[PDB]
């Protein structure tokens, strides 16, 4: 009802301004150890924006100077994109373990996880045991048989990473267990990361 | 099932000297048959870490129990020498044994001698910052955790070379 | 050699680092004789009166578990880390110029090259377009430029190039009838460092 | 961590310089791209004046931090500078190497203009080794960027922390657990 949203909407959202709106929830997963929220309006944005780049070039598909540059511009959009996915997948692919029980916690919406990605791990974990069947399948685990106990991948949330500065320069005390006295908005006083995955689903703060 | 690791087992392995308060039975992999399922309080034994792991660190089976490097002497002036305590490889790995061994003392210091050894990490790679020259440098103090982060610090050197221009 | 010959068993890629010459199914015949060489041991004294319930057992149930464990997760690198070298040269092509030799799969390995393919494929689906468009990602490189020409190249084998060709020789001199979509595969697993 | 990678963030800024042509062959991109005319100064971002001085195309002049007098006095306030200084786009360190590459076919004083970026970079980073000659005690709450570049940090990335884990679990052990008069793992 409410128009004019940073989505695709009714005002002009630019080649550089989809570069902003997931830039850095793309730079999150680089540095991070474990899975952050999904998110899927990108599927359609991409290919929306990109096939009327495209076609505006198509016109004019013979020319050495703009159409190249738009080429150009659209190649460092697929590497982004191909960078988040290969990571999110390399994640996943360890983290075959546990991930399915917080998602069976919830199920959660477009925010945790995307389905597609649940059809690749729960395909993968078959694979394993049904490759596991040329091993050891006359006596397969006579206890421990299907996804296990203690084979565990990716649980830890300490590894120790670099927190942005962005809100109220004085300590704005906020979500995190530590001693976030001293917070700023040009600064940082790092710690590790399972006490904020709070302030970046909040996107207060930022990852370096 | 474990922090893996490709050393995954370099885990349960480290031999002891592991001595006896009371009766055993049937050694197994000792020179054991149809032969002792019973032998004496006391005698030092050299055991493996998996079934002991989960043998009743308050319960005596077995006993009191070091390894001499564990042994709490040396240990003791590397705390006062944290400073160059020197290893080579008759121990290679000296950092995370405690990272088990720690409640089997009794006498209840491993942990804070441990963690003074690599606060010295914290000081002391200041003159590792570089990849110099040619093949090899100093690769024999080294347990094989801080192999990694080496080579991975020299890594991140020879990479910033190749940006630091268009190199 | 009591739990360590994965150091020999991932030694089979010892010279396959990018001078590959091919690959075999090494080391899993005597060793997975094993696991059957000693369950009989692990349930020997199954639910046995053979000690009526007391402590003596207690290492001989993690004899079993830790064989197990380093038997397992041995396997799991072994075929884990061959999904990673194949992966990439995979990201250096598709499908298109498959394995050195696909006869180094250890058999059930069907399921798992073949898995991991289609995995990967289902997540294509997905991405590139919403009906999926299997993009361009990693190879090809060349921006708005010529679409039918061959070029010089740097002693390719494998001969797996398929594409629209009669036949175009993948090698040095793969020089013939080439469009662009019969050169649509390889970039950096080792011909075209130079045209 | 990378050569490259902090070029598509690093690159993607801008300066303003001059073209030869006006509007193109195509005029003009749907975008904040400003109209196009020889002679006159045009803002542009710094992966394409590299497309196009080697395309033959333009001429280009630099930021204003590009000089002497300011990288003569950020590095004396730096000098004393007990935490970091001034901050001429905090990633000089990356837009400089893609200018003096080609630019000094009509830069002025591409070398001691050189010499002072070196200059600045070693000594802060060295200091940014001495930082970690002081942290006792596990201090993972207490750290500094408040005029860092990141071009300096991620020559350090992946070293310390994959470590920092289990050594400090010593002692993060310690308000995250219990145990009896000692200390715990």
């Amino acid at each position: 009802g409410l128009e004019d949203e940073d989505d695709d909407d009714m005002e002009q959202i630019t080649a550089q301004k989809v570069l902003e709106i997931i830039e850095t929830a793309w730079i999150n997963e680089m540095c991070a150890p474990e899975i952050l929220p999904s998110q899927t309006d990108m599927l359609e944005l991409m290919v929306s924006q990109v096939a009327h780049m495209e076609e505006q070039m198509r016109d004019l598909d013979k020319n050495d100077f703009r159409a190249v540059v738009h080429s150009m511009e659209l190649e460092r959009v697929r590497y982004i994109m191909a960078s988040y996915l290969r990571c999110r997948l390399q994640k996943i692919e360890t983290f075959t373990q546990h991930i399915l029980n917080q998602e069976e916690s919830r199920e959660p919406d477009d925010k945790r996880l995307s389905p597609e990605e649940t059809k690749f791990a729960q395909e993968f974990a078959s694979n394993v045991d049904e490759y596991f069947h040329k091993v050891a399948t006359q006596y397969m685990p006579n206890q421990q048989r299907g996804e296990a106990e203690q084979r565990i991948v990716t649980p830890n949330l300490m590894s120790h990473v670099f927190l942005k500065a962005n809100v109220a320069v004085p300590a704005v005390i906020v979500g995190v267990d530590d001693e976030e006295v001293d917070m700023a908005a040009g600064s940082q006083h790092i710690i590790p990361y399972q006490l904020v995955a709070d302030l970046i689903q909040n996107n207060q703060a930022q990852l370096i | 099932p474990n922090y893996y690791s490709i050393e995954d087992i370099f885990v349960t392995q480290e031999k002891v000297e592991c001595r006896v308060n009371t009766k055993l039975q049937r050694m197994g992999f000792l020179d054991s048959g149809a032969e002792s399922d019973d032998l004496e309080p006391g005698r030092t034994v050299n055991l493996p870490l998996w079934y002991i792991k989960e043998l009743k660190v308050n319960n005596a089976y077995f006993t009191v129990a070091v390894p001499d490097i564990y042994r709490n002497v040396h240990k003791a002036v590397c705390e006062a020498e944290t400073t160059h305590i020197e290893l080579g490889r008759l121990h290679p790995y000296f950092y995370e044994f405690g990272r088990y061994l720690t409640p089997y003392d009794r006498n209840h210091v491993i942990g804070r001698i441990i963690f003074e050894t690599l606060r010295q990490r914290v000081r002391h790679l200041l003159d590792i910052s570089k990849s110099d020259g040619q093949a090899a440098k100093a690769e024999h103090r080294l347990d094989n955790i801080e192999a990694k982060l080496h080579e991975a610090g020299v890594r991140t050197n020879s990479q910033y070379i190749e940006w630091l221009q268009m190199t | 050699m009591f739990g360590e010959k994965a150091f020999d068993l991932l030694k089979e890629l010892e010279r396959s680092s990018q001078t590959i010459p091919a690959f075999d199914d090494d080391g899993v015949r005597q060793v997975l004789e094993e696991i059957k060489a000693i369950f009989e041991e692990n349930v020997a004294q199954a639910s046995s009166y053979n000690a009526s319930g007391d402590r003596s057992l207690w290492p001989l149930l993690n004899f079993r578990h830790a064989a197990l464990q380093r038997n397992k997760r041995c396997l799991l690198a072994y075929l884990y880390e061959r999904c990673r070298r194949i992966k990439a040269l995979r990201w250096e092509f598709g499908p298109i110029i498959p394995g050195d030799i696909k006869q180094a799969l250890c058999e059930p390995e069907v399921t798992f090259f073949n898995n991991y393919s289609k995995s990967l494929a289902a997540y294509m689906c997905s991405a590139g377009y919403n009906q999926g468009l299997p993009i361009d990602l990693t190879n090809n490189l060349r921006p708005p430029k010529s679409l039918y020409i061959e070029v010089r190249c740097m002693e390719d084998y494998g001969k797996f190039e398929l594409d629209d060709g009669e036949v175009i020789h993948l090698k040095k001199n793969s020089q013939h009838y080439l469009p662009r979509a019969q050169v649509e595969s390889l970039v950096r697993q080792g011909i075209l460092h130079h045209i | 961590m990378d050569p490259s990678i902090i070029e598509f963030i690093g690159e993607k800024c801008m300066i303003s310089i001059i073209p030869n042509f006006s509007n193109e062959p195509l005029h003009l991109i749907y975008g904040p791209v400003g109209p196009f005319r020889a002679g006159f100064p045009v803002f542009v971002p710094l992966w394409m004046a590299t497309h196009l001085r080697k395309q033959q195309k333009c001429r280009i002049v630099p930021p204003e931090w590009m000089d002497m007098d300011i990288l003569e006095e950020i590095k004396e306030e730096e000098k004393r500078s007990k935490f970091f200084t001034k901050m001429p786009c905090e990633h000089y360190m990356v837009v400089a190497q893609l200018v003096m590459s080609t630019a000094p076919d009509d830069v002025p004083r591409c070398e001691e203009l050189r010499t002072v970026i070196k200059d600045i970079f070693d000594i802060r980073e060295s200091k940014l080794r001495t930082s970690i000659d002081a942290f006792i005690k596990g201090e993972g709450t207490y750290a500094k960027l408040d005029n860092l570049t990141l071009l300096e940090i991620h020559s350090v990335r992946p070293i310390l922390p994959y470590s920092l884990d289990h050594i400090a679990r010593y002692q993060r052990t310690a308000t995250a657990s219990q145990r009896d008069t000692s200390m715990l793992s």
